[PDB]
RNA sequence: AACGCGACGAUACUACCCGCACGUUGUAGACGUAUAAGAAUAGGCUCCGGCCUCGUAUCCUAGCAGGCGAUUCCUCCGCCGGCCUCGAAGUGGCCGUCGGUAAUUCGCGUAUUGCAAUUUAGACACGCGCGGGAUCAAAUCCUUUGCAGACGACUUAGAUGUG
RNA sequence: CAUCGGUUCUGGCGGGGGGAUAAAGGCCCAGGGAAUGUGGCUCCUCCGGGAGUGUUAUAGCCCUGGGUGUAAUACCCUCGC
């Protein structure tokens, strides 16, 4: 395009006060329809989330491993 | 003969009056003295008195001349800009005059 | 800080806007501010976002009467600067007025300047504030491409002065191996004592 | 149509400038001048060789 | 992430001598000599051998780091075309009005000329100058071969490219009208 | 192949380099952090040149020309100090021309008004035999 | 540019000097008189200086140059006089060709050759005051418009709250500089031919 | 995020008729000042082990000062942050002296590299990696390379920002 | 550009220029109001030995606001004149005369402005004065013209003539 | 100007307490260990330097316990001048 030789009308970047109390009072509205459909949501979710574990790349995940085998062996011969 | 200067003082610049924004304060003045920078230099002047000399144009009691007398109060920001009071209100044209800050009263 | 009678500014390498928040201030605070070589001053990104600026400028003008009120757009490279200053001040009040008076600007260095100190800002330096690889222009190329007339004669101003201050430095040099030969030559006749007492204080 | 702005016709003319009209107007040039020419030939700071000094401002009064 | 050092090699043959000072490189060889100013480019050259150039960028971004290949492929460029050269083979083709091409050298400028005329019965004079140091023979092996030769590769590919865009066929079908100069060959003169 | 180049050859951080800091005083750099910071000792038996072991950032530092030959990377203040004074880095530190920029600049600070007046004085006395030589030499040529 | 210095010829004619006069008639006639005694001063020391003041310095050489209004039928007796820029060859030779014309009649055909294609400037036929209609060519309104038909029926119906400087407006026709180019030379005939 | 320390933080429930000798839980936190350690505490607890403030008390908190603050060391933080995604696992590296250096630049490059706030970051682990093979990050590997030694090109000179005008033009090779 | 600029002609007076004699004359603001390389910044400078963060530098800087007289020195400064030189908005270099001049040392004076009170001190511009040198001009109304014109404005002519 | 009173801004100095009776660190003592392996040794080289071996040698480093030690310093709190 010939933008640098002959550029057109500039788009402002000066807010208007009724656009800005315009967008503050639909951000509220939206907010509020949203909670309101949260609650009415009839998706299903889970009662725990799934948990992403442990890094690949954290050097000591081997021996973090072993530590949690340790642990609930120590826990099944305490039960 | 002697080739030297006769200047006892330090040369300063008068910039503004205490203000915000838009009020303004003509009661305390805030000076820019040369060569200091900081508020450790700054602390050196307090309390030196500083005289606005200009001129005028009736010739009274000897002549044209005419000083307000003020005192430096305290520093002001980080840049070595003090304020001072002096005994009327400065100029509003003389933003951007010269002042004169002398080394009296002396504590070395 | 320091107080002169007036501060000659090299515009070359510097930066438009930083460049003239400095002046401005100055001006304002009560100082005699002289900038040359306005044609050399650098504006940072690349040239045609300069070139897309200045065309966007041009764009405006009073539409019932482009005689009067309207925009009037300079193409000179100090205007171009003295525009950029004349923007960091209460131009319309008696003090800006008086501010504003208080500078000049000019492309190259008209005399007697040619023969002046020349100082410049280093926080407004291009080799000191621009990331290494960032575009920048050239405010006389700037000026040139939208429309100032006087590049060339500038650029042949400039060479010969150029050539002067080569004979004037070739000068500057000869004296300065004479007076280390003063020195050195004298060093013998100076009484060790007085030389003893001016090493011990520093000089 | 082609503009009489335009690259082409641009060249065109300077084409024709340079090969055919130049000439003419050189020898043109060459009679008159010669015309003219007809008509025209029919101490250094006490003789004025060396150029001394004839018998608002830049800078700011200081 | 940006690189502590990252670092490329130029090798330079026998008979090469390569001067680099504030980033403009100047090459001779045989065939003449070649200068290239590398200045918009952040990088750092040394002697790591006996004829072997070093350049450097410390701290740089990965745009940076792959800047030096860009820099030693031109540097490698200008020490192959001081010493073997730069060759572009064009042939011209028609099918009914034979392609006039004349080559001249200007005296006063020291630069080719090539004119082509009648091309597809064309009656205007096409003209192209050749960049400085580039020399354009008619071929006498090959039927209707022009043959540009230089040192720099950048100048000869460049005029050969004037050339072919200069006969350019306009408003006819281009499957039908095959009609042009094109570049048949690249390479080396030794 | 003659290749000749001429370019910069900028000082390095290493290990063993001598940094001058912001106050004037030395240290050696132990381990490289990263690009802006490194790790270094002052074991200097000098006051003024002295700094406590601990991170420097390079933007606070000066690079001198004094560099401590087979300096361990991690090396403890003891063997620091062991090098430093096998080095001598005291002596090289006071024959560059930067320390004795600074000696000019306190022994130029620490003038009082009787000092200055005598330096005055000696200067214009010593400005007279340079004048006198100088007329000598511009009179010959 | 700017014009750095001048140097006259000795002797002016008054047909010229009446240029420098509104009441040459009152005058005492003093113009150029101290001027023309360097030429006997010093051998012509200033006006040989501010020749070569011009021959170092200047990069664009005018001659000044009047017409001989008295040889015309014209009643007017002040003479016209204009710049004439010197093309071709150094300033030095653009100086000497200047000062060898000096005080020197240049005939027409000197400058022009017939068949040449020229440019004429000159200010064009005054009208007065003249209204839209026939300034800038616009359409009458119809008969018995009332406030008149020899107008602009709308100067503005949009914004701006203004006049648009682009909107035709009664006011001087005529009286204009214009250069109009592209004019060819039929025939350059001499006054001493009785058959030109 | 600002001048941390590490607390050893342990808590417990308040002991009961049937709890007299309720179980005592340590945390290690980095936070600014006690205060926000033991605010801190009392969140991750809520979280775990649904003991609340009101029903529990600190049995105490002390300060963990760094062992070897003058060796310089590498160190592999596992961290979760909270996006508008969900959480995400990171693994990042940093070469510091110090656990709490490295913790407040992990702070300081979450925020600058994907604008996660303090209240979005879960730090899960701050080791020290004990062997130069355990580093997995060029930008640590380079660092911590064989006869390590760079210059420093285009340094721009320190000149204060109160002297305006310079009589020199400055050079930036030093 | 009617508040941008240049070159040139003639400039009567109280006008112009020079000398000193000062301003109840003014000025967005003297007080050492001292200081010319160019160029690069992933490179430069040099006396060619070396040198480069750094103007924290260099020059100048003592005497009644700076006297008088010596001892002493040939250094620094200024006005004129000659020859050159400087056009981007024009001014510097050399030479010569004359005048001043602690680099060294000393003698006589300083008081009382009373314990501080701008240290009235510079530059430019303007004006009033004398004593001299230099110079004797234009414009407008009016009458006239029609290349012009609502009126102003504009092109012309009016002094002896090609009126 | 001096000596005070009221309010307030700002600079410096001398002490006390706490914590892992700071953590470090220096110098010693006793163990253990490795590499971005020092010296030595072996093999390549453009003779510049590389590769290997292995635990202090013709550099050093890390970990643990102990002494100096109620060490110093930082940070926090605090009594004054």
């Amino acid at each position: 395009a010939g933008t640098i030789n002959k550029p057109k009308k500039p788009t402002s970047k000066r807010k208007t006060t009724r656009l800005r109390a315009k967008i503050s009072k639909r951000a509220a509205e939206k907010k509020r329809k949203e909670r309101k459909l949260a609650r009415k949501n009839p998706e299903w979710r889970s009662k725990l989330k799934k948990d992403p574990g442990i890094p690949n790349l954290f050097p000591y995940k081997e021996r973090l491993l072993q530590q949690i085998e340790e642990e609930r062996i120590r826990r099944k011969e305490e039960l | 003969p002697s080739e030297a200067g006769h200047r006892l003082y330090v040369k300063g610049r008068h910039l503004s009056y205490q203000r915000g924004r838009r009020n303004t304060h003509p009661k305390t003045s805030l000076i820019k003295i040369e060569g200091v920078d900081d508020t450790a230099a700054a602390n050196f002047y307090l309390g030196k008195r500083v005289a606005y000399v200009y001129r005028a144009q009736k010739e009274v009691r000897g002549t044209k001349i005419r000083v307000i007398w003020g005192k430096i109060t305290r520093p002001h920001g980080n840049s070595g800009v003090v304020r001072a009071k002096f005994t009327h209100p400065l100029p509003a044209r003389s933003f951007g005059a010269s002042v004169r800050i002398m080394l009296y009263p002396s504590s070395i | 800080s320091s107080f002169e009678s007036v501060v000659v500014i090299d515009g070359k390498g510097h930066l438009l806007g930083r460049l003239a928040s400095i002046v401005a201030k100055q001006l304002l605070s009560g100082q005699k501010i002289v900038v040359v070589r306005c044609e050399a001053l650098n504006i940072s990104g690349e040239f045609f976002r300069a070139k897309l600026k200045y065309h966007a400028y041009l764009r405006k003008m009073t539409r019932y009467n482009p005689t009067r009120g309207g925009p009037f757009h300079f193409r000179a490279p100090s205007r171009i600067f003295y525009k950029a200053v004349r923007g960091m001040i209460p131009h319309k009040t008696a003090r800006g007025a008086a501010a504003l008076e208080r500078l000049k600007v000019f492309e190259g260095v008209p005399p007697p300047y040619d023969k002046k100190k020349k100082m410049v800002v280093p926080q407004a330096l291009r080799v000191l504030r621009l990331q290494p690889g960032r575009k920048y222009c050239t405010v006389g190329r700037l000026s040139h491409e939208v429309g100032w007339k006087y590049q060339d004669v500038v650029a042949r101003l400039e060479e010969r002065r150029k050539a002067k201050g080569a004979a004037y430095y070739e000068r500057k040099k000869l004296a300065a191996r004479q007076l280390s030969e003063a020195k050195k030559a004298a060093a013998a006749k100076v009484d060790p004592k007085v030389s003893e007492a001016l090493a011990a204080y520093g000089y | 149509a082609k503009s009489a702005r335009a690259s082409r016709i641009k060249e065109n003319h300077q084409r024709f400038k340079k090969n055919i009209a130049g000439p003419v107007e050189a020898a043109r040039l060459e009679r008159l001048s010669a015309k003219l020419m007809a008509i025209a030939q029919a101490s250094g700071v006490k003789s004025g060789k060396s150029i001394g000094r004839k018998d608002s401002s830049i800078v700011f009064p200081m | 992430m940006r690189y502590i050092h990252s670092e490329e090699t130029i090798p330079v043959p026998e008979n090469v001598k390569v001067s680099i000072k504030s980033r403009l490189v100047t090459v001779e060889g045989p065939r003449g000599k070649l200068q290239k100013d590398l200045s918009h480019i952040a990088v750092n050259f040394s002697v790591v051998k006996k004829g072997v150039i070093g350049l450097e960028i410390h701290h740089g971004s990965r745009k940076d780091v792959a800047a030096l290949r860009t820099v030693r492929t031109i540097i490698n460029n200008m020490i192959i075309g001081v010493t073997k050269g730069f060759k572009y083979k064009m042939r011209y083709v028609y099918a009914h009005f034979p392609i006039n091409v004349n080559v001249e050298k200007n005296a006063e400028t020291g630069c080719y000329e090539v004119e082509i005329r009648n091309f597809i019965g064309e009656k205007i004079v096409r003209k192209v100058v050749m960049a400085p140091g580039v020399e354009v023979e008619i071929s006498k092996a090959q039927k209707d071969e022009l043959i540009l030769s230089g040192n720099s590769l950048e100048a000869v590919s460049q005029s050969a490219a004037d050339i072919q865009q200069i006969c350019k066929v306009r408003n006819k079908d281009i499957r039908k009208f095959l009609d042009g100069i094109y570049v048949s060959e690249k390479g080396n003169i030794v | 192949a003659e290749i000749n180049v001429e370019a910069t050859s900028w000082r390095r951080v290493e290990v063993g380099r001598v940094l001058k800091l912001e106050n004037g005083s030395l240290a050696a750099i132990v381990e490289i952090i990263d690009h802006k910071r490194v790790l270094a000792d002052g074991p200097s038996s000098d006051p003024k040149l002295a700094t406590p072991r601990g991170i420097v950032p390079l933007s606070r530092a000066l690079l001198t020309p004094i560099v401590i030959p087979k300096l361990p990377r991690g090396a403890r203040t003891g063997a620091v100090k062991k090098a430093w004074e096998a080095y001598g880095v005291d002596a090289k530190w006071k024959e560059t021309n930067w320390a004795k920029k600074q000696l000019q600049q306190e022994r130029r600070q620490s003038l009082t008004d009787f000092d200055r007046f005598k330096v005055m004085r000696l200067k214009k006395q010593r400005r007279f035999e340079e004048r006198k030589a100088l007329a000598k030499i511009k009179a010959a040529a | 540019l700017r014009s750095l210095t001048t140097v006259w010829a000795e002797h002016l004619s008054d047909e010229v000097k009446r240029r420098f006069y509104k009441n040459w008639y009152k005058s005492k006639k003093k113009a150029f008189t101290k001027y023309a005694k360097k030429y006997a001063e010093n051998n012509g020391a200033s006006i040989t200086r501010e020749l070569e003041r011009i021959k170092k310095y200047c990069t664009v050489v005018r001659v000044l140059a009047h017409t001989q209004i008295r040889k015309t039928p014209l009643k007017q007796k002040k003479a016209h006089l204009m710049e004439i820029q010197i093309n071709g060859g150094s300033v030095a030779d653009k100086v000497e060709f200047g000062r060898s014309l000096f005080e020197k009649p240049v005939t027409i055909d000197t400058i022009f050759e017939k068949d040449e294609m020229i440019d004429v400037i000159a200010v064009t036929k005054g009208h007065g005051f003249v209204g839209v209609t026939a300034r800038w060519g616009t359409k009458k309104l119809p008969r018995k418009t009332h406030k008149g038909l020899r107008k602009v029926a709308c100067i503005g119906a949009w914004h701006p709250s203004h006049v648009q400087w682009t909107v035709a407006r009664a006011g001087q026709m005529g009286y204009h500089h214009r250069t109009s180019v592209n004019h060819k030379i039929y025939r350059i005939g001499k006054g001493d031919d009785e058959a030109n | 995020m600002g001048r941390l320390q590490e607390y050893q933080v342990i808590g417990r429930h308040l002991p009961t008729e049937a709890n007299p000798n309720p179980a005592l839980y340590r945390m290690r936190i980095f936070a600014p000042n006690e205060v926000v350690a033991k605010s801190r505490f009392w969140y991750f607890l809520r979280g775990l082990k649904k003991v609340k403030k009101a029903t529990g008390e600190i049995v105490s908190v002390n300060v963990i000062s760094e062992k070897h603050p003058l060796k310089v060391k590498n160190f592999g933080i596992w961290l979760r942050y909270d996006s508008r995604s969900g959480t995400h696992n990171m693994y990042k590296e940093y070469r510091e002296t110090s656990r709490v250096a490295a913790v407040e630049a992990m702070y300081a490059d979450m925020a600058a590299r994907h604008r996660a706030r303090f209240r979005s970051i879960h730090i899960l682990k701050v080791v020290e990696l004990e062997k130069t093979e355990d580093v997995k990050r060029p930008y640590i590997k380079q660092l911590v390379a064989k006869n390590l030694s760079f210059p420093l090109p285009h340094r721009v000179p320190k000149i204060s920002t109160k002297k305006i005008f310079s009589a020199k033009r400055p050079s930036t090779f030093s």
